[PDB]
Formats: structure tokens, C-alpha cells, sequence
RNA sequence: CCUAACACAUGCCUCCUACGGGAGGCAGUGGGUUGCACAAUGGGCGCAAGCCUGAUGCA
RNA sequence: GUGCCAGCAGCCGCGGUAAUACGGAGGGCGCGAGCGUUACCCGGAUUCACUGGGCGUAAA
RNA sequence: CACCGCCCGUCACGCCAUGGGAGCGGGCUCUACCCGAAGUCGCCGGGAGCCUACGGGCAGGCGCCGAGGGUAGGGCCCGUGACUGGGGCGAAGUCGUAAC
RNA sequence: GGCCGUAACUAUAACGGUCUCGGGUAAGUUCCGACUGAUACCGCCCAAGAGUUCAUAUCGACGGCGGUGUUUGGAUGGCUGUUCGCCAUCUGCUCCUAGUACGAGAGGACCGGAGUGG
């Protein structure tokens, strides 16, 4: 553009777009499971991954993913959200911290134990 | 009062107009002031309330332009049409407070509530 | 307390009524540490002494 | 041990009977009254380029 | 898995998803007219009151402004929404065979 | 213009072949947006069955006999022209008896009386 339409027009500032509505822009968010249903992968994955509809306090309800081996979510099970897409499973914008409130963590973790909210085991 | 009638609330959770829609007391009342029990029907409320709108409820009659007068003779009028919802049928006045002034029969024995509220007569 | 400028017992709409009529910061409670002190600095008042001071100095 | 299951996963990916990628164990690496996670900001990003970018066919 | 290949559209089913929108309700930003508290202020304050050193003061009265309320219309975007549209992918749905 | 087969749960079938829902309403069929007695009705007869058991508390198969004159015949409102229908919404209530009799509780009389209503 010229110098002089700069001057009348500009330049227009970029606008982000959150990727994650846990509204109040919140770092964590918790809710309620509506359904634990399972999920197929998208365009070249294969399995049943764990996912669940939840009523965010936020007043949203989305669906978030269960990170491990297995979880022991029910229906009324309050959990805690926290934001994290799965490039597998479309409408799946959060995941759900394991550890936190009904979402126990996972059992028999020895590894990454702290993103799965398990304990230290009491080595003999 | 026979049907029909714009009454007012005279409580709350549901302003303005209030239909009256019957009339118990029996077959072929055709009125009821005073302080009689009349099937109401809300009509247009304030948007917040736990009462909406068009909610078929039943109700009292607290200030009504008829008159009431008994004794002497002279007589109370007032020149309005108060209602003042009642949760129906667990039967007992819904609601904080009652507005304005309020009749000397209304304070009939089983009601009671209403009465001790509204500040008046 | 980054949320609820949400509602607040006690000490520093809700409540009472004789239905006529009335009353409504510090620490803590619910909902989504109720600590010590005038010693010091500063302030109010005083002729000063000193009194007040959940500022504040401390724990 | 399990056998595209159960699961891991930040990205690429790993698991369909020899899996250093799942689960445990032995051993090891790193930190240590901490360690790990999530969230957000800057960085990496000369990927808004003033420092310091570009437009024949890649976006222009 | 290479012409016994590939492949398109209608309609139908599957995992999934969703827009437009008349009105109805509510909010923001208001217009017009009617009612209008407290209070300051303005005028009266009189053989209508109280006080007076007769100068005046107070009570009281009226009035403007005025929080707010009322009837009609408009703005906000939030809600619901009979009405209507309907898209991405799909191994062995249906009718054809457009394309390569 | 017809008839037939057909894709991922069905349903539909692009393909192949072949000759009621929403709105307004408390409620909206409107509105707006998508002589005779066959027959009938009413009664009775028999009693296989059902009713845990037990035909007849209640009902009753297979069949049977009649009576009537009546069908087919020879309380305010919403909707509608409706009748009808669907939908909204003299005697009541209360108290005493007595929260007693009865009842596991839940609940709740008789008889008799008293007041106030449509």
C-alpha cells in the first residue's frame, strides 16, 4: 500500500481466536459427565478411544478426552477439564485430569506418573 | 368475580395482570370478592420470578372495588383488584410480602400469613 | 479471594413486634488467625500527663 | 506380561506373538523436600521480518 | 490387488455436525407523553398559626428540578423457537454410468 | 404413466430393470409458520373358563329366550353450524364427637350435634 494509504486505511491488527472456550479463560475448568461413551479414530487411526460429554461449570458442555490405561468415570462423576485438542477425535478440544475429584487416577503407573495424577509407589 | 376480571398481584413472582378464570365455592358462583379463592392465569410477569407466565394457578382476593362492610354498615372500598397468588394445591400463600393495605376478613383464621404483612387494616 | 461490587453471626433483603411500628476496615461464616501490643514510627484530641489508634509494629 | 486388545501419546508415532514406545520387574538417567502436570507470557518463530522476510511456477 | 480399474449425482441408512429465521421473553443503548419521593432552591407566608426590639424569623403552602414508576415505539446481544435449509466421511444400500 | 429390485441400524433410494410439528390460548375442528323390530339398546337362561385357590365379589366363551320402540333399516368456557365430540377449569364445607372405633403404619369413620356457604 502507499505511504498515503497507509495513513488513511493502516495496517489492521491480528486477532487470536481461543482454542478453548473454559470460558473465564480459565487454566482448568470442572464439570459433570453426561455420558462415557467410546469413540473411533479418524482418518488413519484404529481403537475405541474413552471420552465423555461433560456439563462444565462454565455452563459449556463439551466433550473431553480420558488420558490411561483405564478410567473408572461414571455418569454423575464430577471431574475436572483442562484443555488439550486429540488430532483423533474431532469435538474433543479437552482432556480430563486424571487425580482430580471422581477421576481416579490411573493404577499401576510407573512411568509419567504425574500427568496421570497417581502416586508415588512405596518401593520396598 | 366472575371470569375474566383483570385482578393485580398484591404479593409477588409474577407482576401486573392476573385472569381469573373461575370461581369455586360450588356450581353457578358467579362472583367472589371479598377475600374468596379464585383460579387465576398470569399474563404478563416480570421477566425474573419463579412464577412465569400463563401458569394456571388459583389465588385470594385482597382489595376489591365491590366493598366489603359488615357492622355498622359502612363499607371499605378500594379501588383495585388484589390478588395475591397461592402455591395451589399444598394450599398456602406464595410469596415474601404482600403490598398495600389488606382487609379485616382477610385475616380469616386459616389464612393468617398474608395479614401480618402489607402493613394495614 | 485472580471467582461472587455475592449474603454476611460475633468482637473490635435480614431481623425484632405487644402488628400499631421499628433496626440494620481487621479477624472470621456461608456460598462460588474470630492472635499480641502501645514498645517504636505516623495520626486525632490535650498546655501536658496521657487517652484513643485491627493505621501500624509484630506473631 | 499383553497380542491394533488393554493402553501410551507433545510431535513423528507405538500396540495385530522377539514391542528398548503399553503393564510390571531388574537395572539406569535426571532432579531432590521436592518432583511432575495443567494454564498463561516471552523464547525457539528472520513464522508480521525496524534490527530481519517475501510475491514468474510455492501464499502473494 | 492395476479396465472384472476408477468414478459421479438423486433418494435411502450409518459415526458425526449444524446454519438461516417470523415472532415470544430478557438486557444494553433511548424517544414521547402521564404520575412523581427525599432534598436544595424559588415565590407566598395573608384579621389562617408560633416568636419579635416590628426590622424579621419559624411553621405551613404553592412551584421548578428531580430517583423512580406508568402506556406506546426502537437498539443491544443472550434465550427459546412451530418454519425452513441441510453439510464432511463411509468397506456389501437404490436407480442409472456423467467423468478418467 | 405404471410395476419391480437396490448403499453402512433400520426406514427412504440418488441407482438399475422393465411395460403431523411449531406458534398464539388456561383450553384454538378457525388462524399463522412448516305397521314391522331383522338391526340396535336393555334384560334374563346354560356355565367351559379368570379370578393364587374358588364358575357366578367382579367378569364370562360356545350357544339359548325375551323387553323396549330408541339406533340402522323394510357447569362455565376454547374449537366447530354442529348435535356430538376432544380440551381447559337441592346440597357443599368446617368444627365437636374423635385423631377415637378401626389400622402395621399411612390414614381415618359410624351415630348424633353445632356454624357457615353455593
Amino acid at each position: 500500500p502507499t505511504i498515503n494509504q497507509l495513513v488513511r486505511k493502516g495496517r489492521e491488527k491480528v486477532r487470536k481466536k481461543s482454542k478453548v472456550p473454559a470460558l473465564k479463560g480459565a487454566p482448568f475448568r470442572r464439570g459433570v459427565c453426561t455420558v462415557v461413551r467410546t469413540v473411533t479414530p479418524k482418518k488413519p487411526n484404529s481403537a475405541l478411544r474413552k471420552v465423555a460429554k461433560v456439563r462444565l461449570t462454565s455452563g459449556y458442555e463439551v466433550t473431553a478426552y480420558i488420558p490411561g490405561e483405564g478410567h473408572n468415570l461414571q455418569e454423575h462423576s464430577v471431574v475436572l477439564i483442562r484443555g488439550g485438542r486429540v488430532k483423533d477425535l474431532p469435538g474433543v478440544r479437552y482432556h480430563i485430569v486424571r487425580g482430580v475429584y471422581d477421576a481416579a487416577g490411573v493404577k499401576d503407573r510407573k512411568k509419567s506418573r504425574s500427568k496421570y495424577g497417581t502416586k508415588k509407589p512405596k518401593e520396598a | 368475580i366472575q371470569e375474566q376480571t383483570m385482578l393485580n398481584v398484591a404479593d409477588n413472582s409474577g407482576a401486573r395482570r392476573v385472569m381469573c378464570i373461575k370461581v369455586l365455592g360450588g356450581s353457578h358462583r358467579r362472583y367472589a370478592g371479598v377475600g374468596d379463592i379464585i383460579k387465576i392465569t398470569i399474563k404478563e410477569a416480570i421477566p425474573r420470578g419463579k412464577v412465569k407466565k400463563g401458569d394456571v394457578l388459583k389465588a385470594v382476593v385482597v382489595r376489591t372495588k365491590k366493598g366489603v362492610r359488615r357492622p355498622d354498615g359502612s363499607v371499605i372500598r378500594f379501588d383495585g383488584n388484589a390478588c395475591v397468588l397461592l402455591n395451589n394445591n399444598s394450599e398456602q400463600p406464595i410469596g415474601t410480602r404482600i403490598f398495600g393495605p389488606v382487609t379485616r376478613e382477610l385475616r380469616s383464621e386459616k389464612f393468617m400469613k398474608i395479614i401480618s404483612l402489607a402493613p394495614e387494616v
